[PDB]
């Protein structure tokens, strides 16, 4: 459901970001607490989308993230798009801080798989 | 060895621990006792008969100890059969909490807890019911809580429960007492919480 | 005449038996429901909620249950029994047992406050609502009036109280073999379709 | 004659009925089923339209007991034998030995018969006790309850603040328990078609009463609606009962 | 002819009024009830009753009245033993001039027992010669009812038993066959939660001279009309009030003292009167042990 | 006697809509408690900003008792909340009332105005 | 029973102190669990409840450990017995609090009844 493409999307926005000298994700919780607060400033999800590819366009979002971030937020309700936003931010605040890498957890496409990777080890 | 007494249920716990506190200094005989406590229009006769079974039943297997067994028939009629159907039907020798045969001494450490071994008190309780009942139910809520949490679940739960209610209790207060009474000095899972609710609501009752 | 009657309580559902080991303010019969409860509550809504065209004692004392017999009919006593006289017309037994339990407890407001009154505090046991309950009414006399009297009673009971004002809901889990077995009459059809299926969907 | 209704109540936020709540304090625990989640006793209901009816009814007689003046024996008799069922109520309850076809047979009579069958005349000639019923009497409203499968259970803390100083007073943390809802569905059966009845249903459309603890901090606060609530009058036990708007009996 | 009864609810038994209460007295069925019973079943589905129909009291199965040379060894205990094929190794000398009080000696060993006659004992086990036993107990509750018209007025309570399989000989006859369960108690239409009648093997047992079990409560004689005369009696004294038809006007609550249930008596003649199976009483068999249940 | 809840004589029903002037923050009882927001977010019903009534209750009652403080009268007084020997209204032979008691209740009176979500 | 067995190997887990501490705290704190029962309850959803317990780990206030064995219990449960769960060990959970036991003393205790025998010895 809901929480499968927030998964992806969050593993997609935790691919390591290259030419940084220090081990990140490509994204940052900033951005996702930025999206989150304009998301339930503006009330909307065009200019959501606006601040989406705008923030893509700065060189620090993904461009496969925001290709999918922008595939889920069209024709959704604000409601459903505010619930995919908090379930994205859960399951990125959950990886950084358990620190999974990358290369072991790109290869998860359903939630119920991340949570098992997770149980297991 | 034949003993008979009709005293009211206000004062036949009390009385039955004064009198049986030192008999192995008086005679030198261990005492199984058993009370109940049926409704005055209750028949006699079948009430003798289940009072004889919980006394029979109420024996310590060591011998070295007397016993006291109470058994409040509120909302119930007594007989032998129903007796013995009870204690096989609750009471079990495994996990328990009806002892049955319980040694006089807790329960005189149960009614210097409760503050009931003075006569005086017992009887400023009994001559004024408008007092006595609220001061008697105010001492038995707690243990009546535990024991419907008891009719609620099964042994293991209860005995959560009860662990429960003793870590949540502040210093100095009678919760804690009272657990701490039923709990240590109980070697099998049996511990007496009937027994001891049966024994508040002796008293409770005669008022 | 067996009568497959499945009862599911609309509420907490809860009756009064006893228990030397018992510490609830309201206790539980140790079986469950008894049938003489169904059965005193079934003549009681008979007698209040009476349909046209029969006679019912209302009465407790069988000293008045023979005054009102003086006349001697009392279509009600006749289907539920006289004290003395015949030695029965139907019975009723529950089969199913296990039901779930919890302990609640009550209180009683002030009048002139809002809040509880001190010491008006009082438990109470219950059944958990939405338990099928199960029982059959045999009914072994020879009588078509007295059945129709029977089958209103079913009816009647469901706008009824059964235990400290708890609302109930009859069903009958058979038609087929009630119209088989005799007179299967159009007013008969009908309300047997009307207890056919729940009050309340 | 047999009144059924259906009642539904569009609460503003939620309700509360606790029951228990554990001990050690700190936080309050909504009363609990064990399968069924959570539910609102039939008590607390007919404790509440109690309250509505008899802030309807506005009786100064209610308001006493129905203890204020001195019924005499002889408008005693009087009832006794001009209504049967009344007199077959005395005759049950205080018994047939006591209280004869006609006559009170005062001899037998003592103070606290008298007082029950005073007790009893005034009860039965109070609307509020011939609806709800009394220590004797038979009844005649049966309530059911509200259990809803939904258990959206949210917690709503508060702190107190000291009024010397605006800041938390710590000594204690409140934390209360709220069942959010939307429509509240109870079934009520009535078995005395009273004007009474009608009346109190109106005033809990406009006004609306509240249901539950803490009542006094918006929690609960139930409207009865004419739109999903529905009745149905029952006369002839031969026919299928039907229910209709609730508008129609109320408006 | 053997029945069972696959009871496994609560019925009441022999009620004793007090006031208004009942309360159990006899822990078995007694014959009385259970033919009254089955009677009532047979009017039921036809109304032609027959009093030639004799039954047994059912007892819970693997269980049986205790007799005198069946004690326990001890004094407050529930442990019951006797040798096999006691009455074999009994009686035998009855014919010969050997004095009672020898014949009765239970010294097996030290600490000799102390019998109970008439108590429901259940076999346990074979312990060589002498037989493990354990007495009975059933379960029994307490049911008790208002009375209201709304409003009470009166009280009443009552006493259930709780039984397991029940066992009982009958008479050969259709009627057994043509009934399947049976309304058992004192109240019939209402309290009953199951009952049924299932019909097993056919018994064939002997009635003649010699010590004889008798299982009911026999009677040795009434209103003169001599049924049979003993040697010695072993038991205790009972107390009789059932029911028997005399064809003609009356014949009801005949109340007879007699000998408790499972005495032990040596009969050595008997009558061709009307017996009075069918009045529940004289049901006398020989056996060699309690293993005759088997 | 200011227990007179039993009798009900009038009820009024006061019905507006409360816009804030400044930047209201809900009071966020939801301490350290994230729900589907950033940080510690504002209460709210079903994704609604809702003020709490207990908030307003006490928000009022901390109002009424200064206005009473501020009568300085014999008459009319306040009791401390943690106090439990405080009565509302003292029927000595004239009486003593407490007005914050009387409105928003006690431990000893209920509430008279009952204030909603 | 079982659950209760599930509910203390549970708590025994957070009952581990944590390090660097001033105060000899536990590892899981009392307003941690609560929240857990809480969300629990007002979003009727186990996957939701996951995600939060994982959320929790990431944030470290709860015990990495502690939440690996809550993930693999609830990993496929249902609603009404993850409620019971929870309850069960905000239970056990309190007992070891009030009753002032140390990890060393449980250790790696397996059954509830002899959790309860020691605290019945002790």
């Amino acid at each position: 459901d809901l929480l499968d493409i927030a998964t992806r999307i969050a593993i997609s926005a935790i691919k390591p970001k290259p030419k940084s000298n220090k081990p990140e994700p490509y994204v940052d919780s900033s951005t996702i607490n930025s999206l989150l607060s304009f998301l339930q400033s503006r009330r909307n999800v065009n200019e959501l989308l606006l601040y989406i590819m705008r923030q893509a366009g700065r060189d620090e979002i993904d461009e496969e993230t925001g290709k999918l971030l922008l595939a889920s937020l069209k024709d959704r309700e604000l409601k459903d798009a505010v619930n995919l936003l908090g379930y994205v931010k859960w399951v990125y605040d959950t990886l950084t801080g358990l620190k999974v890498n990358y290369n072991n957890v790109k290869g998860v496409k359903t939630f119920k798989e991340l949570v098992n990777i997770l149980s297991k080890v | 060895d034949d003993i008979m007494l009709l005293s009211p249920s206000a004062i036949a716990v009390p009385f039955a621990v004064k009198m049986f506190k030192r008999s192995l200094e008086y005679t030198g005989f261990t005492f199984k006792v058993g009370i109940i406590s049926v409704k005055p229009d209750h028949p006699v006769q079948f009430a003798y008969g289940a009072v004889n079974a919980l006394m029979e039943e109420s024996k310590i297997h060591t011998g070295e100890k007397s016993s006291i067994g109470v058994l409040v028939f509120s909302s119930t009629l007594a007989s032998e059969g129903v007796v013995k159907s009870d204690l096989k039907n609750y009471r079990k020798e495994k996990e328990s909490f009806l002892v049955v045969s319980n040694d006089v001494d807790d329960v005189e450490r149960l009614l210097n807890l409760m503050e009931l071994d003075d006569f005086g008190k017992l009887m400023e309780l009994y001559w004024n019911p408008e007092e006595g009942r609220k001061v008697i139910r105010d001492k038995i809520r707690s243990l009546e809580r535990f024991v419907n949490y008891a009719d609620t679940h099964d042994f293991y739960n209860t005995l959560a429960y009860l662990i429960r209610s003793k870590a949540k209790s502040e210093e100095n207060s009678l919760i804690k007492r009272i657990i701490d009474l039923t709990i240590k000095g109980r070697d099998d899972f049996v511990f007496p919480l009937y027994d001891y609710y049966f024994i508040l609501k002796s008293i409770r009752v005669g008022i | 005449i067996p009568i497959k009657v499945s009862m599911r309580n609309l509420s907490s559902l809860t009756i009064a038996g006893g228990s030397t080991i018992s510490s609830i303010d309201i206790p539980l019969n140790p079986l469950g429901v008894p049938p003489s409860t169904i059965k005193g509550t079934m003549r009681t809504a008979v007698h209040n909620l009476l349909p046209n065209g029969y006679t019912s004692c209302g009465e407790v004392e069988p000293e008045s249950i023979r005054e009102a017999h003086k006349n001697g009919v009392c279509d009600v006593c006749k289907l539920f029994g006289y004290p003395d006289s015949l030695t029965g017309c139907f019975t009723i037994d529950v089969s199913k047992t296990d039901y779930r339990t919890s302990y609640i407890t009550r209180v009683s407001i002030d009048d002139k406050t809002q809040r509880a009154k001190e010491g008006s505090l009082f438990t109470q046991q219950i059944i958990l609502p939405n338990s099928d309950i199960s029982f059959t009414v045999y009914y072994n006399c020879n009588d078509e009036r007295l059945f129709k009297l029977l089958l209103y009673s079913i009816l009647d009971l469901r706008y009824w109280r059964l235990g400290r004002n708890t609302m109930i809901d009859v069903k009958v889990n058979n038609v087929e073999e009630i119209c088989k077995s005799v007179k299967c009459d159009e007013e008969i059809n009908g309300i047997l379709n009307q207890l056919s299926r729940y009050l309340w969907e | 004659v047999i009144q059924v209704f259906r009642l539904n109540f569009r609460l503003r936020t939620g309700f509360r009925v606790g029951g228990g709540q554990e001990v050690g304090d700190n936080v309050i625990r909504q009363l609990r089923i064990g399968v069924e989640g959570v539910m609102i006793p039939a008590s607390s209901w007919k404790g509440m339209f109690r309250r509505v009816s008899e802030i309807v009814l506005n009786s100064e007689d209610h308001f006493e007991e129905h203890s204020k003046k001195e019924v005499d024996t002889r408008t005693i008799n009087a009832l006794l034998k001009s209504d049967e069922k009344f007199r077959r109520i005395a005759i049950s309850k205080v018994g047939k030995e006591v209280i004869t076809q006609n006559g009170i047979n005062v001899d037998k009579l003592d103070s606290e018969s008298l007082s029950d069958l005073r007790r009893i005349y005034n009860e039965y000639n109070c609307p509020i006790e011939r609806l709800y019923g009394s220590n004797y009497f038979a009844g005649g409203i049966t309530i059911s309850d509200s259990v809803i499968p939904n258990a959206s259970i949210m917690e709503r803390t508060h702190v107190t603040i000291e009024r010397k100083s605006k800041k938390a007073s710590e000594k204690h943390l409140f934390s209360e328990e709220i069942i959010d809802a939307e429509k509240i569905e109870v079934k009520v059966i009535v078995r005395n078609e009273f004007e009474l009845w009608k009346n109190s249903l109106k005033l809990l459309r406009e006004i609306g009463y509240f249901i539950g603890g803490s009542k006094s901090r918006g929690i609960g606060y139930i409207v009865l609606d004419e739109k999903e609530s529905e009745y149905a009058v029952i006369n002839n036990f031969s026919e299928t009962p039907k229910f209709s708007e609730l508008k129609r009996y109320l408006s | 002819i053997l029945i069972k009864l696959k009871v496994k609810g609560y019925i009441t038994t022999q009620m004793r009024r007090i006031r208004n209460y009942y309360f159990s007295i006899t822990n078995y069925i007694p014959s009385t009830t259970l033919r009254g019973a089955i009677l009532a079943e047979y009017y039921n589905q036809t109304g032609k009753i027959d009093e030639n129909f004799y039954v047994s009291p059912a007892y819970p199965i693997k269980t049986a009245p205790a007799h005198y040379f069946s004690p326990a060894k001890e004094r407050k205990g529930d442990e019951f033993i006797e040798v096999k094929r006691i009455l074999e190794k009994k009686e035998k000398e009855f014919e010969a001039n050997k004095p009672i009080e020898e014949i009765m000696k239970l010294e097996i060993d030290g600490k000799h027992p102390k019998p109970k006659i008439g108590s429901l004992i259940t076999y346990e086990g074979e312990t060589d010669k002498e037989n493990k036993y354990r007495e009975f107990s059933s379960k029994s509750i307490i049911q008790m009812h208002v009375a209201i018209d709304s409003y009470k007025g009166m009280l009443f309570a009552y006493e259930y038993k709780e039984f397991d399989e029940m066992w009982a000989i009958a008479s050969d006859s259709e009627v057994i066959d043509t009934v399947k369960r049976i309304k058992i108690g004192r109240g019939k239409n209402r309290g009953n939660k199951v009952v049924d009648v299932e019909k097993v093997r056919e018994v064939s047992l002997d009635q003649s001279k010699g010590l004889l079990y008798c299982l009911s409560p026999c009677i040795g004689s009434l209103f003169g009309k001599t049924f049979f005369k003993a040697k010695y009696i072993i038991g205790d004294k009972s107390i009789y009030s059932g029911w028997f038809t005399v064809d003609s006007f009356s014949g009801q609550k005949p109340v007879f003292e007699t000998l408790r249930e499972g005495s032990l008596v040596y009969v050595e003649s008997f009558s061709n009167e009307k017996s009075l199976m069918p009045a529940g009483l004289n049901f006398m068999l020989r056996i060699s042990d309690l293993s005759s249940i088997l | 006697s200011c227990m007179d809840l039993d009798v009900i004589t009038t009820v009024v029903k006061i019905e507006g809509k409360l816009r804030n002037e400044t930047l209201l923050r809900v009071g966020k009882g939801k301490t350290q408690d994230f729900a589907e927001a950033t940080d510690n977010p504002i209460i709210k019903y079903r994704d609604r900003p809702l003020i709490p009534g207990s908030s307003l209750k006490g928000a009022f009652r901390s109002l009424v008792e200064s206005y009473t403080k501020s009568l300085n009268d014999s008459k009319y007084y306040v009791c401390d909340l943690d106090d439990n020997s405080c009565v509302s209204c003292e029927e000595k032979k004239e009486g003593r009332y407490c007005i914050p008691c009387i409105l928003f209740g006690f431990k000893d009176l209920a509430s008279r105005v009952y204030i909603l979500d």
